[PDB]
């Protein structure tokens, strides 16, 4: 795999 | 209020020796760049603000500030290898790790994402976030009796953070840095929230995707039974890093393989491979020719299990991959197997949808699948019944087929379809 | 510890 990084968009 | 200002604003409220403005600044630049569309990353990283949202990370007399550069920094992260550098150059990593230890769970959670970014970023990343010192008070957040009185958005987190620091293969993550995050690692597996598990078997795909001696560390902790359950279950976000472990998990030893067939994972079979998700069907196919490849007695319970018929209807129709992963899954099949498993397998229809394969383009499923049927052969052979297949071929257009390979680029194919052809063909 | 398994592709 799922992605190897995540936005906070909150 | 902090909603929409420009880069320079942000810049002249941080510029401020004024706390309250830096902090007014500094949620405006973490509202800027958690716009879905274009956050301006290069824009801050341009104005030199990094630099000044890692020193806000250790001011604790300040909780606020040190959320919302958290939060700011967390986003550049999430950007390219580039943004994320410019977050690992300006100090971040041990100052992230140090607000794991925040009081305030919002904070030390944003500090578990944002290390979570530098870790997804690559190995080099990752190995330096481990290098730092992260996972011992990573781990610490989840040393409690149970995991359920956590906040689960919080869990969720520090288990994909975790998974990022099982992620990536070159090199794989330190051995002592994996010892270290199993057996967590087996604790998150068994949690009930269906995104920490489905992290959780990413975490273990990554762990398993390796040398047999990292499948043999994973294994030896005895997740294989839990990942098998994971394996049944309905959600295809657990399904699909469950099932590519266990794949990665039959990649290995004949022992390593057996402990996934002595966990029932070959009765989930019959639904893997018919799963609507093409991905699925693949991968299962795949860990089925993992399978194949093993003993006789390992192919005995494919048999027993009622697997050959699934692998004759993935031959006969799938997406090309996945039939090119059948079509190996018999050829190793046919290598391995006794002679009455190659009989039972042509017993079960393979060689129609084997000769209609024969039409593919591609070059390589052509040698797989000429090899089995010479594998096929020379079983008939030691039952004198060699021609009652040549018919069977030749009744199906395979021997058409045979003889069109007969003239064909690669040398390989060229090779076995006339060989086949002068010894069972006359 | 078995030449005969495959990697993905």
């Amino acid at each position: 795999s799922n992605p190897r990084k995540r936005h906070r968009e909150d | 209020g902090t909603v929409n200002w420009s880069v320079e604003d942000i810049v002249k409220g941080i510029n401020s020796n004024n706390l309250e403005s830096q902090l007014q600044a500094t949620q405006a630049a973490r509202k800027l760049l958690s716009r879905e569309k274009q956050p301006p990353i290069d824009n801050i990283i341009r104005a030199g603000l990094i630099p000044k949202f890692v020193s806000f990370l250790g001011k604790t007399d300040c909780s606020p500030i040190q959320f919302e550069s958290a939060w700011a920094l967390t986003n550049i992260a999430s950007g390219t290898s580039e943004q994320t550098k410019a977050v690992v150059d300006g100090g971040a990593i041990p100052a992230f790790i140090s607000l794991l230890a925040s009081p305030h769970a919002h904070i030390s959670e944003q500090a578990v994402w944002a290390l979570g970014n530098i870790a997804g970023d690559g190995s080099a990343f990752r190995d330096l976030v481990i290098k730092h010192g992260a996972i011992d008070p990573l781990l610490a957040l989840l040393a409690v009796p149970d995991l359920s009185t956590l906040a689960c958005g919080y869990l969720r987190n520090l288990t994909w953070t975790l998974s990022n620091l099982c992620r990536n293969k070159n090199p794989a993550p330190p051995l002592d840095a994996v010892e270290q995050i199993l057996p967590t690692l087996v604790r998150l597996l068994h949690h009930n929230d269906p995104e920490v598990l489905a992290d959780s078997c990413w975490a273990i795909s990554y762990l398993t995707d390796g040398p047999n001696e990292r499948i043999e560390m994973v294994v030896k902790k005895g997740v294989v039974p839990q990942l098998v359950k994971l394996l049944g279950a309905t959600e295809l976000p657990i399904v699909t890093p469950a099932l590519r472990a266990i794949g990665n998990i039959v990649t290995g030893t004949d022992e390593q393989t057996q402990k996934v067939i002595d966990a029932g994972a070959l009765a989930v079979f019959p639904s893997l491979l018919t799963n609507p998700k093409t991905n699925i069907q693949k991968e299962a196919t795949w860990t089925m020719s993992n399978i194949t490849a093993g003993r006789q007695d390992q192919i005995q319970q494919v048999v027993n299990h009622g697997l050959v018929p699934f692998l004759v209807g993935v031959l006969s129709k799938a997406d090309f991959k996945t039939q090119k992963e059948a079509a190996w899954a018999i050829t190793n099949y046919t290598s391995g197997g006794t002679v009455e498993q190659i009989v039972y397998l042509v017993h079960c229809g393979i060689i129609e949808p084997l000769m209609n394969l024969l039409s593919a383009k591609d070059t390589k499923i052509i040698q797989v699948i000429l090899d089995a049927i010479s594998n096929i052969f020379q079983a008939a052979e030691k039952l004198g019944e060699t021609e009652k297949l040549s018919i069977m071929i030749e009744e199906c257009g395979g021997l058409d087929k045979i003889e069109a390979l007969q003239r064909h680029e690669n040398e390989s194919v060229y090779k076995a379809s006339l060989n086949l052809i002068e010894k069972y063909f006359s």
